RNA sequence: AGGAUAGUGGCCUACCAUGGUUUCAACGGGUAACGGGGAAUAAGGGUUCGAUUCCGGAGAGGGAGCCUGAGAAACGGCUACCACAUCCAAGGAAGGCAGCAGGCGCGCAAAUUACCCAAUCCUAAUUCAGGGAGGUAGUGACAAUAAAUAACGAUACAGGGCCCAUUCGGGUCUUGUAAUUGGAAUGAGUACAAUGUAAAUACCUUAACGAGGAACAAUUGGAGGGCAAGUCUGGUGCCAGCAGCCGCGGUAAUUCCAGCUCCAAUAGCGUAUAUUAAAGUUGUUGCAGUUAAAAAGCUCGUAGUUGAACUUUGGGCCCGGUUGGCC
């Protein structure tokens, strides 16, 4: 029985039978058919850097109840109009309109994490230093 | 300290069959006058481009220089 | 592409002249010559590697250009002449003579000879035809071209030469029974006694040999060379003389050498 | 929802937090010197063996 | 180009990486032989874990193997002129019974404490490090060198430590000569 | 401090003969050169040197003030990368075109005068961003003012129309709104702290200030 | 059958005939495809990657043509068209960094317009010349190896020693100790000197100097669960923020911001993306289909896969490769 052919020459079934089951996945779809690289903000990419256009405060989800002060960054490489989130307390003090800023994933690969709608990126650096820096003040953010 | 030895018959033929560089080493033979290996490189570069002495072309530029 | 190479850098060469993967980035490719560049060794590798005779290659090329090398009787200056299996090198000073047969390691051992013996060398024929105006020739495996061969002699025999003349000294033919040294394989270098012969035609016919320990193997025909019967080897014998004993008692041959 | 949230409040608990300074504590022996301080406060002056040793054990 | 340079890494990881049962086991390890860190316990867990991966697959083979008695023995010969292993009990079993204090005993600076000199492995190894220490007559500066039980009728304070003689050491020049000037007026 | 310290080496020295160039090893003192691979972290003007007792050479006073302003902006929403980073690069060239932003948001670009503008823009134009920019006249903000104190006192209903709240609207005096700009009351300064300083400062009470 | 080729051949030309491949997937499309040796992971089976140290192919902006030559449809050879671009006296001319350095760009993303043929080789009329091939050095937390950040003296005695553990005023010959107290010990570094080296910079060695807070000062992340470690102090009050997931936050927050303490790995540690294991969640090994997603409405049926049994078995003798306690 367990409905598979196991006969001695039946490689060529399993196989064919095997390949067309390998389209029910997520990831392996996903990498075939290439939609990182089609169909993503990031070409396929870790990081990518933008510009900060304005300030968006992202009411988050139920249960909790918060601002989530993310930016709109369009990314520079597609153009983009992806929106990202702002760690660390205060850190929309420390951007502005018209910043440069490096965008990472979310930690999630897509599916944005916590209480936070529709924003699956978060910003790791702005005027090419690390925002972890600013907020612990070592560095000072340039007014290039 | 360990290392390597090579012992020669004669100071005559020591200058014979030495690497050029122990020559300087044991003050044998003098660095001789040569340039760095990029300026060298370019005095071939650009006496590559005469074909010859290239005196005529000296003498001939001068006369066109003249009026 | 676009013509021969001429840079065989290391990595590419043949693994049984044991270069050094850190001494350099290309390794010295043979020239034309006598002996396909798989199965030569190169003056340079030889005379700086396999004695350290030369502390580099412009040492070696030293050497060579004071003809103070020959090979084969000839001096070859070349550092890179091919030189491949059997063949004979004299030197003027040191009194020493080499040559260049494999090993039971598959690799050149380092085989000193005599004067006497070492002024002749052996070949053997890959084939048998005539010239222009019908002249019959055989080519020994170094591409030595013999006029007039005894018309005894068959493809697959073996000649010894004077190597003062391109003349054949004596012969051998092809028969059971008969010492024969392999160069292909992982029988490479074994010396071993004709078992038997079988054709499989249609080409790469198979042979079987016994070693002076009884220790049987088959290889190919074309890897194989008659050095001639049974305790008369017409040369000299390298040290472990091919006996390809097991993986064991080289612990022993080891540990009794110098921790007894 | 609501979707105009303020931006006017971000930073509010850092900006107004106490401020405090890091007290001037003896430097620390670190590396090997530091895993036999680590191996010594776990076997040899366990103040807390209540049950089980309480690595961080509150002041009580 | 560059013909590639070998190299591998030496150590392996725990899958789970916080685990009390272990954790805390490798710490009486390292708090008993001072390992700078447990990369030390892993490089020696990972070459066990290389090492008996062979027995691992060799005992499946019979005891007329070539192979098994062809490093077998070669193995306890370097265990047993290292001292991991010692001179008796020669059989791959116990090879499996081996655990690292073995190693992390036959670390040097390990050795040189049992054989004083040091009052102190806090001691012995700055004494291997500050250059006051000879494993032969040379200066050997690693505790986890293994040692071939050779060296123990060698090891000794460095020859050139002011501890092995022929030097005051910076401190005793610093004060002693500067006595001079410090005599009065 | 450790401010706008860059620690980094002259990547080639080259001696400026015309528009030509050419490498240099070593140039001595007092002589006119040119340096390269300094200047992407240089702010189009700063002080070298080998030691650290040197404060910095006095800031040029620019002769002429960036006086001109105009608001520059994008032709297409893609476009906008290609020239907010040449921005930056128009203001490391000329020493007196200022680049900032409006309250609105457009860049502003502050030329020395007319016919600066032009010439700082042409390169925007051609060479620092080759898509085209448009010229604007410069936004100007304004606030909103009341000084009448509202009579109607002011109420809403909220949406659920059952809440109610009463306002007014009064002016502040501007050395209270300066005072507020300045720094002198924050909201950091505590209400206790901000409202007895204040009380007296400018004329208030003590409820409204602690309140 | 000829022509062409170095030769074979529809390779081309003429004539002749209707052949060729295909559900065992032809053909067409896609490839974020150069192939392989291999790389990562790995119980086994496998999966993913393989531009990249070797072999092979292709290219020299894109096609196309050709001379020389043994070897080229070459490009650090040429000619033309297309794109780009350079100098200009405007008439013209001269190009091809996917060679080594470097520079305008693109981007998350990648080093010196350095030294030298000293070594490995290669070419040449060829010992000598050349070689950005290669090598040396600079930058380099790609990655990997080893291991600095520190010991000796006793700090209220807050430990079986002891006169049988007594009074812990006695060396309680060993462990813990209030930024208290002194003696050896050096490296990291600096540097004569040799040297390594083509030459040096380094290593290894060494003069001499170089530690008290040894300020020559270890960080990176965490402490609710997963998961090692707080219900400790202060602030915030569904705000700020944290949180990979669950969740914390509404005036007593073990989860936020801090400080202390404690963990963890440690000169490394996090984070992001992708992938392998986990995943027996791709299944041959090895899943499930009554209800959780899934048995075609049912039957016939070609290709496929699979396909009952039966055919010289057995018995003797001989030769000759073994363990054990009858060497
Ligand atoms: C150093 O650079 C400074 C100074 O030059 C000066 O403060 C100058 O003042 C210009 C204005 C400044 C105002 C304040 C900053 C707040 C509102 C700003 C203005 C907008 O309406 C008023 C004046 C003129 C405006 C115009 C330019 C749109 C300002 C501006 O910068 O936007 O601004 C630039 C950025």
């Amino acid at each position: 029985g367990k409905g598979k052919p196991r006969g001695l020459n039946s490689a060529r079934k399993l196989r064919v039978h095997r390949r067309n089951n390998r389209w029910a996945e997520n990831n392996y779809k996903k990498r075939l058919l290439g939609t990182a690289f089609k169909s993503s903000p990031f070409g396929g990419s870790s990081h990518a850097k933008g510009i900060v256009l304005e300030k968006l405060g992202i009411e988050s989800k139920q249960p909790n109840s918060a601002i989530r002060k993310c930016v709109r960054v369009q990314l520079i490489k597609n153009g983009k109009k992806v929106t990202a989130f702002v760690p660390n307390d205060g850190c929309l003090n420390f951007v502005d309109e018209n910043d440069e800023v490096l965008l990472a994933g979310f930690g999630r690969k897509g599916k944005a994490k916590g209480d936070i709608p529709g924003v699956r990126f978060k910003v790791v650096k702005v005027s090419g230093v690390s925002l972890l820096a600013l907020w612990k003040e070592k560095k000072e953010k340039p007014r290039s | 300290s360990v290392g390597f030895g090579l012992v020669y018959n004669s100071v005559a033929e020591a200058k014979k069959f030495e690497p050029t560089y122990r020559l300087v080493r044991y003050g044998l033979a003098e660095k001789v006058e040569k340039a760095s290996r990029q300026q060298r490189k370019q005095k071939k570069n650009r006496d590559k481009k005469i074909f010859g002495t290239g005196k005529r072309l000296a003498k001939k530029v001068a006369r066109r220089n003249a009026d | 592409a676009r013509g021969p190479k001429k840079h065989l850098k290391r990595l590419a060469a043949p693994h049984h002249w044991l270069l050094d993967k850190l001494s350099g980035c290309y390794a010295p490719r043979p020239s034309a010559g006598p002996h396909k560049l798989r199965e030569s060794l190169p003056l340079i590798v030889f005379l700086r590697n396999r004695l350290k005779y030369a502390l580099n290659g412009r040492e070696v090329k030293a050497i060579l250009m004071q003809r103070h090398v020959k090979v084969d009787g000839k001096v070859r200056t070349d550092t890179t002449y091919p030189a491949g299996f059997m063949d004979v090198i004299t030197l003027d000073a040191t009194n020493e003579n080499f040559r260049l047969v494999y090993d039971v390691k598959g690799r050149f051992a380092v085989h000193r000879i005599t004067d006497e013996e070492a002024s002749y060398k052996l070949g053997k024929v890959k084939k048998v035809q005539l010239g222009k105006k019908g002249v019959p020739y055989v080519v020994t495996h170094d591409g030595r071209t013999i006029r007039y061969p005894d018309p005894n002699i068959k493809v697959n025999d073996t000649v010894k030469i004077d190597l003062a003349s391109g003349k054949i000294t004596d012969f051998i033919k092809f028969d059971a029974g008969k010492l024969v040294y392999v160069t292909g394989g992982r029988n490479l270098g074994r010396i071993g006694t004709i078992v038997h012969k079988e054709r499989h035609d249609g080409g790469f016919d198979l042979v079987h040999i016994k070693d002076s320990l009884d220790n049987t193997f088959v290889t190919r025909l074309n890897n194989v060379f008659v050095i001639g019967e049974q305790g008369k080897p017409y040369i000299s014998l390298p040290k472990g003389k091919g006996i390809k004993l097991s993986i064991a008692e080289e612990r022993d041959r080891r540990r009794a050498q110098q921790g007894l | 929802a609501k979707v105009h949230g303020s931006l006017a409040r971000a930073g509010k608990v850092k900006s107004q937090t106490p401020k405090v300074e890091k007290t001037e504590k003896p430097k620390k022996p670190k590396g090997r010197a530091y895993k036999r301080l680590l191996y010594t406060r776990r076997f040899v002056n366990v103040t807390l063996v209540n049950g089980k040793r309480r690595m961080n054990p509150g002041p009580s | 180009p560059r013909a590639p340079r070998t190299y591998s890494k030496t150590y392996s990881t725990p899958k789970r990486p916080y685990e009390s049962s272990r954790l805390d086991a490798e710490l009486k390890l390292a708090g008993e032989f001072g390992l700078k860190n447990k990369k030390e316990i892993y490089r020696i867990s990972f070459q066990l874990s290389k090492i008996r991966r062979a027995a691992r697959d060799l005992l499946t083979r019979d005891e007329k193997d070539p192979k098994r008695l062809f490093e077998g023995n070669a193995l306890i010969r370097r265990l047993v002129r290292v001292g991991v292993l010692s001179e008796d009990k020669k059989k791959l079993d116990y090879v499996l019974a081996l655990k690292v204090e073995d190693f992390l005993e036959r670390r040097l600076q390990t050795q040189v404490y049992k054989l004083g000199l040091a009052k102190s492995v806090h001691h012995a190894r700055v004494l291997i490090t500050q250059r006051h220490i000879a494993v032969g007559k040379q200066i050997v500066n690693i505790p986890s060198f293994m040692v071939r039980l050779d060296s123990e009728k060698h090891i000794d304070f460095a020859p050139t430590s002011p501890f092995g003689g022929a030097r005051p050491g910076r401190v005793a020049r610093r004060n002693a000569a500067r006595k001079a000037e410090a005599s009065g007026e | 401090k450790k401010d706008d310290l860059f620690i980094k080496a002259i990547q080639r020295v080259v001696l400026m003969m015309g528009r030509f160039v050419e490498p240099i090893d070593d140039c001595p003192a007092g002589n006119i050169i040119g340096l390269v691979g300094i200047d992407q972290f240089l702010l189009k003007t700063g002080t070298l040197t080998t030691s650290e007792t040197a404060h910095n050479m006095k800031v040029m006073k620019f002769s002429v003030s960036p006086v001109v302003q105009v608001a520059v902006e994008v032709k297409n929403a893609n476009d906008l990368p290609k020239l907010v980073e040449g921005l930056k690069r128009l203001s490391k060239s000329d020493p007196c075109v200022l680049t900032y932003m409006s309250e609105s948001g457009e860049h502003i670009v502050a030329g020395t005068g007319e016919l600066h503008l032009e010439i700082c823009l042409q390169d925007l134009e051609h060479d620092h961003a080759g898509v085209p920019l448009k010229i604007s006249p410069p936004v100007v903000a304004y606030r909103e003012t009341v000084e009448s104190e509202s009579s109607q006192t002011a109420l809403s209903k909220s949406p659920n129309k059952h809440n109610r709240i009463y306002l007014k609207a009064e002016p502040i005096d501007e050395e209270v709104s300066l005072a507020i700009e300045n720094g002198i009351i924050n909201p950091r300064d505590d209400f206790k702290a901000r409202a007895r300083i204040m009380a007296d400062d400018y004329g208030w009470d003590v409820t409204d200030a602690r309140k």
